[PDB]
């Protein structure tokens, strides 16, 4: 049957500021079937707050979610998105750049 | 402009653990306005919107009533395609349904969508005339002939040309600041070198919307397609839209490189340089 | 506003 990997890309809201609030999401996208698991982790720890959109499909019917959280970003403070899906053999961890 | 309303269904047999899981979600445009979740607390479908929620109780009970019953057909769905393609009971599959309309700049009916995938590949589609099937597989072709007979091309039509269309006008309407607005994207550049003799050239387009953008470089007015990184447009989480593009910029060629962004917010198409 | 009619595959 169809499998289509997710395409993950990390990334705030707002442009980030030390110190001033924002929400860090993980879109998640293309991706067939729909079962998946979307982690978001702060310094390699899962973050508990953290909610998603409900699911949609794009027109090739592949579907997308945004995985979203509160955070108020820091200078040292590390975040990333770590997804499984049937697609990927081990947990695929994409790193939050401050500039992608 | 021109205008769509769209619902998108989809049905997730869990065999052994209870009923299959249904999501429907329900937009205008790029603006999500309803959703209904199977797995969720209140049963009843819920706005996703501002301008939804002052509908009244006879708007959300009916569209309950009537998202439990699409929830209803999706669950024999998935027992009728099971026997089609011959299946076992242990696996789990997908049904994914949309339906909706367009309306163009003149706000009259364009074009309307009613089709199913099974698994993720087509499965059958009304065609553009709203009259007429397509079916890839030779299973679908039991369920076009069934639908021939029982005439619900002629019954989707009605909605699609009649009631979707109206009630896109009625929301368009009661959400103008929501739907008619257009967000012009907020751009910038950044420079990043990748070693001594090139650097990364990134143009942002943000807090947009609709979603429809288009984001090119240019390298003395030619068009870089091949050498552009472009990512997919993605949801900021606020209703708006993000996106970038980039291009390798080899030393002392920053000038040589323009950004071109398209968008219907824009009074103007933009042209950006490093400068 | 939805379909308001049953359709069975
Ligand atoms: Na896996």
């Amino acid at each position: 049957m169809i499998q289509r990997t997710p395409k993950i890309q990390v990334y705030s809201r707002h442009p980030a500021e030390n110190g001033k609030s924002n929400f860090l999401n993980c879109y998640v996208s293309g991706f067939h079937p729909s079962d998946i698991e979307v982690d978001l982790l702060k310094n390699g720890e899962r973050i508990e707050k953290v909610e998603h959109s409900d699911l949609s499909f794009s027109k090739d019917w592949s579907f997308y979610l945004l995985y979203y959280t509160e955070f108020t970003p820091t200078e040292k403070d590390e975040y990333a998105c770590r997804v499984n899906h049937v697609t990927l053999s081990q947990p695929k961890i994409v790193k939050w750049d401050r500039d992608m | 402009g021109s205008h769509s309303m769209r619902y998108f269904f989809t049905s997730v047999s869990r065999p052994g653990r209870g009923e299959p899981r249904f999501i429907a979600v329900g937009y205008v445009d790029d603006t999500q306005f309803v959703r209904f979740d199977s797995d969720a607390a209140s049963q009843r479908m819920e706005p996703r919107a501002p301008w939804i929620e002052q509908e009244g109780p006879e708007y959300w009970d009916g569209e309950t009533r009537k998202v439990k019953a699409h929830s209803q057909t999706h669950r024999v769905d998935l027992g009728t395609l099971r026997g089609y393609y011959n299946q076992s009971e242990a696996g789990s599959h997908t049904v994914q349904r949309m339906y909706g309309c367009d309306v163009g700049s003149d706000w009259r009916f364009l074009r309307g969508y009613h089709q199913y995938a099974y698994d993720g590949k087509d499965y059958i589609a009304l065609k553009e005339d709203l009259r007429s099937w397509t079916a890839a597989d030779m299973a679908a072709q039991t369920t076009k002939h069934k639908w021939e007979a029982a005439h619900v091309a002629e019954q989707l039509r009605a909605y699609l040309e009649g009631t979707c269309v109206e009630w896109l006008r009625r929301y368009l309407e009661n959400g103008k600041e929501t739907l008619q607005r257009t967000d012009a994207p907020k751009t910038h550049m950044t420079h990043h070198a990748v070693s001594d003799h090139e650097a990364t050239l990134r143009c942002w387009a943000l807090s947009f919307y609709p979603a429809e953008i288009t984001l090119t470089w240019q390298r003395d007015g030619e068009d870089q397609t091949q050498d552009t990184e472009l990512v997919e447009t993605r949801p900021a989480g606020d209703g708006t839209f993000q996106k970038w593009a980039a291009v390798v910029v080899p030393s002392g060629q920053e000038q040589r490189y323009t950004c071109h962004v398209q968008h219907e917010g824009l009074p103007k198409p933009l042209t950006l340089r490093w400068e | 506003l939805l379909f308001g009619k049953p359709v069975y595959v």
